[PDB]
């Protein structure tokens, strides 16, 4: 489901 | 004198973790009933040598040891129990470190001035030179504190030994000292700082370590903010405007975090000079992150400009960023501007608003993702008061129906709260054209937030648009709701009842709503039999004495009856608030 | 409040005021099974060589 | 006496509506109250419908609060929370004196089953002993909600069909007459009929299966077809396996796999369901994801 899911997302 | 140490080893050499806690929170009791001289000769040197594999216990030994100062006699000898800190700082865990600075903090801080220079000056440098990193790291935060109270040979001393640390090749180190440079720059001067931390802090900005230069644009941001405007161009705009284009994207996130602040320290005029173009070249890099940050800024951004060129530039280069970003797919960074475009609401104007942002708006808020329309409809207020109401009422009606009704149930409660405002807009006729069905429709949503928001606005509805307009049309059909075999739309005519009976007058709610109400009173559902007692109680005020005592007064009487014992209990509890018996 | 054995161990007066204390925390049962444990706790010597506890004046104290 | 009780229970439930834990001595007195509260009831506590059946918590306090904004509030929608609202979360204590202040202020209006993770070892080692000893410094309450746990019942019956128990099915036991004559004032065994209704779950297996959890067993179609039969169940309803729609059917219609704390450890991402029979006993279902924080 993450893998599906995209997230960009970093620090 | 020996006996509390014999005790004291056996209790905290045991299995467990909390005796020896309990231990190290009855030290003081043991220390001040032993005496000053007992504890200064003997208890010290032996917390000094002992050692733990295990960290709880230093850890509140560390805390301890800050108010243990009084127990060892105040400033006056807080030398003895410099010792034992020192010792302790030297950890292989980082937030005993934490707690052993601080600690290192306060003892600094309570410390005289020259014992301070006598002994805590040369324990520091003992520290920094410390082959272990970690004893380097807790000595870098002591420079701060430690400055105020030595000699001006002593500063220096310690300013050559700051830049001789942060000159240290692992970054392990370099990141503690650059973290501690901008609490550092707040005790020195401004010819210091000039002559010898904005070299060396050029230095680590130049550093090939994000991680340093992470910290580095943070001590850049706290030393613009402590220097003047006229110094800064000459020496930390090159930094700040190189670190801004290095190929790693984290230092670029974190200025776009940290710009508002640079924006400000500097000064509008340095921000229309050149601080814009650089914030604009965040706006298009490939990493979402920096532009996801730099979005969320935007509104903090502008409002921080004067207007003198202040739309002059919004037009020119904000806003031909801010359509491309919303063009942009990705969802995070969509997202994150949905909620602040609408923050330069108020700020363009009524006309500019209309003119370019209504398009833009409107184009978010029907899109597919449902981040981005969750949080766009959030804000819908703020475009509210800048522009009047029919205007962009008209503009919405198109999209108002579908949007009614869709996935989330969060935005459907945005439009719930708002509609009331559409109705008063479009007068009677266009709402009982179409918006009455919505609203009908929404007095039965699977959710119960929905149904509790949509009773409230029906609320808002019937005092707006009168009485007999509600006698008319909404009471026959809400009332009409309360015989379905669920039992959920039986609870929502009830409280609904509970909401209208307020401004519906007396006459109707006696022979529309009561009449219903009080035959409801049977229904073989427990939950309905009590929260018709409920509704009964707040209704109650708005009766006449004579319907009350002839009609009501058996219902509840009857209730009390039943066997539910949580009814009764409501039965009693409305029986005596109204005081019918 | 929580006062363990070691405050009565190191000062007697502690014990009179804790019984004088309308609601001694811990109860005056608690203290005897603390105090007798301590006092029954075995003695291991240096080379884990488990004996009963010596009847020394901490001992004492702690029975009395 | 009652009355003014009631009242200042009605404080408790605000004040807990507001994230705000109890003093400990009110955690005490609750704890107390709720010892005789419990004792009256079975293992299979029959309860009536209409319900509203929510899965797991694992105590994440805005999800809770999200639920009760779907749902309703605890006094007017009745509801069977299923075990596991105490562990891997930073809000458990919170959640778990609310779900226990509710039970206590309303007998009949909720119900709370026993899941896995109440337990005395489960949770000094996943977090709840922690937690607590973080809040309020001691265990005093630890000691007091782990004693708690064990007054819980087992399974919840609706009108004689649904059969709601948060594990599953057990080799040992076969029909509800078992599960009426075990004993529940035992912290969960490590192995036996008690401790594998709280580790049992569904498989396309068949037959049976050592449970890769380390305790209970797997059930296949035919055993919970075989059950279902035994004892005129129509539909089990169980929450112990992290789920993506948040209500899925297993066992061609006769398990259903709930669960109701929506982004598992705040990064898996899930959604969460919540199902809801109302008094003709006409399933639904809602589903959610988290509020804004
Ligand atoms: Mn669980
Ligand atoms: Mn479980």
């Amino acid at each position: 489901y993450l893998k599906q899911v995209p997230s960009p997302l970093r620090e | 004198s020996l006996y509390p140490i014999a005790v004291l080893i056996d209790e905290l050499r045991n299995e467990d973790v909390q005796l020896r806690l309990n231990s190290i929170k009855k030290l003081s009791t043991i220390a001040l009933a032993l005496g000053v001289e007992r504890t200064r000769s003997e208890l010290l040197p032996f917390l000094t040598d002992t050692i733990y594999d295990e960290d709880e216990v230093l850890l509140a030994l560390a805390e301890q040891l800050g108010t243990f100062t009084t127990l060892v006699g105040g400033p006056e000898y807080v030398h003895c129990l410099l010792p034992p800190l020192e010792s302790l700082a030297t950890v292989e865990e980082t937030v005993v470190r934490d707690k052993a600075v601080e600690s290192l903090r306060a003892i600094s801080h309570e410390h005289s001035p020259s014992d301070l220079e006598a002994h805590f000056v040369p324990l520091v440098k003992r520290l920094a030179g410390g082959d272990w990193f970690t004893s380097r790291t807790s000595a870098c935060g002591l420079f701060s504190v430690c400055y105020p109270r030595v000699s001006s040979a002593v500063k220096a001393e310690l300013r050559q030994y700051f830049r001789n640390l942060c000159s240290d090749d692992t970054p392990m180190v370099r990141r503690a000292a650059a973290s501690k440079l901008g609490e550092f720059a707040k005790v020195l001067e401004l010819d210091n700082v000039k002559s010898e931390i904005i070299p060396m802090f050029s230095n680590l900005a130049s550093d090939e370590q994000d991680s340093v230069r992470l910290l580095a644009v943070e001590a850049c941001v706290n030393i613009a903010q402590l220097l003047p405007q006229e110094d800064l161009e000459a020496l930390v705009m090159p930094t700040l405007r190189q670190a801004a284009e290095d190929k790693s994207w984290r230092v670029r996130y974190m200025v776009a975090d940290k710009f508002t602040e640079l924006q400000k320290a500097v000064g509008p005029e340095i921000t229309k000079t050149d601080l814009v173009p650089a914030f604009q070249n965040l706006m298009k890099d490939c990493e979402a992150e920096v532009r996801a940050a730099a979005s969320h800024k935007v509104k903090e951004f502008c409002e921080n400009l004067s207007a003198d060129c202040r739309e002059n530039v919004i037009m020119s280069q904000i806003l031909p960023c801010i359509k491309e970003l919303v063009s942009d797919a990705n969802q995070h960074v969509k997202s994150a501007l949905a909620s602040v475009i609408m923050g330069l609401s108020p700020i363009l104007g009524k006309d500019n608003t209309i003119e370019h942002l209504l398009p833009l708006f409107l184009a978010q808020l029907k899109d597919e993702c449902p981040e981005v329309r969750l949080n766009i409809i959030s804000n819908l207020d703020c475009v509210n008061e800048v522009i009047g109401i029919r205007q962009l009422s008209q503009s919405l009606l198109p999209a108002i129906v579908e949007l009614a009704e869709d996935a989330k149930w969060r935005v459907r409660l945005a439009i719930i709260e708002y509609m009331p405002l559409l109705a008063g807009q479009l007068g009677v006729e266009f709402f009982d054209e179409k918006l009455n069905s919505l609203c009908m429709a929404w007095l039965v949503d699977h959710v119960y937030a929905i149904r509790e928001a949509a009773t409230s606005n029906l609320k808002k509805l019937v005092e707006k648009f009168g009485k007999e307009w509600a006698h008319a049309t909404i009471i026959p059909k809400v009332l009409a709701m309360s015989g379905d075999p669920n039992y959920l739309h039986r609870m929502t005519t009830l409280f609904c009842i509970n909401v209208l009976s307020e401004v519906c007058g007396q006459d109707i709610t006696t022979k529309h709503m009561l009449p219903t109400v009080l035959r409801m009173a049977g229904d073989p559902v427990a939950n309905v039999r009590f929260n018709v007692a409920k509704s009964l109680q707040k209704i109650g005020p708005i009766l006449d004495n004579s319907t009350l005592q002839s009609e009501v007064k058996p219902i509840l009487e009857k209730l009390t009856q039943d066997q539910d014992v949580d009814v009764k209990y409501f039965a009693q509890e409305a029986l005596t608030v109204l005081s019918l018996a | 409040p929580q006062t363990c054995w070691f405050e009565f161990l190191l000062e007697e007066s502690l014990l009179e005021k804790h019984l004088r204390k309308p609601c001694p925390d811990p109860a005056p049962v608690q203290l005897i099974v603390q105090f007798l444990e301590q006092a029954s706790k075995p003695s291991v010597n240096e080379q884990n060589q488990v004996q009963p506890p010596p009847d020394n004046k901490r001992n004492r104290i702690l029975k009395l | 006496d009652e009355k003014v009780f009631t009242k200042e229970l009605d404080q408790w439930i605000e004040q807990l509506n507001e994230c705000k834990q109890l003093s400990e001595s009110q955690v005490k007195s609750l704890c107390e109250k709720a010892k005789e509260i419990l004792t009256k009831e079975s293992n299979v506590q029959e309860v009536r419908c209409p319900v509203t059946v929510c899965g797991d918590v694992h105590g994440q306090f805005h999800d809770l609060m999200e639920l009760f904004r779907i749902g309703g509030k605890s006094p007017d929608t009745n509801y069977l929370f299923m075990g596991d609202y105490v562990d891997r979360g930073y809000y458990s204590v919170e959640t778990v004196t609310l779900l226990v202040a509710l039970k206590v202020r309303y007998r009949e209006r909720i119900t709370i089953l026993r899941g896995n993770h109440e337990s005395r070892q489960i949770t000094q080692v996943y977090g709840f002993y922690d937690e607590c000893l973080r809040k309020y410094g001691n265990a005093n309450v630890w000691k007091y909600f782990t004693d708690l746990f064990d007054y819980l019942p087992l399974t919840a019956l609706v009108d004689g069909q649904i059969f709601c128990l948060h594990g599953g099915l057990s080799p040992s036991i076969d029909t509800l007459d078992h599960i009426r004559a075990l004993d529940r004032l035992q912290e969960v065994p490590h192995e036996g009929p008690m401790c594998d209704l709280l580790w049992s779950d569904p498989d396309d297996r068949g037959g049976w299966g050592i449970s890769p959890r380390g305790a209970g067993y797997t059930f296949g179609q035919d055993i919970s077809e075989t059950f279902n039969h035994a004892n005129g169940l129509t539909l089990v309803s169980r929450a112990h396996q992290l789920v993506m729609e948040g209500y899925n059917w297993c066992h061609d219609r006769n398990v259903v796999t709930i669960f109701s704390a929506p982004n598992y450890c705040y990064r898996c991402g899930n959604q969460a369901a919540i199902m809801e029979l109302d008094d003709t006993l006409k399933y639904s279902f809602l589903q959610f994801d988290p509020a804004p924080r």
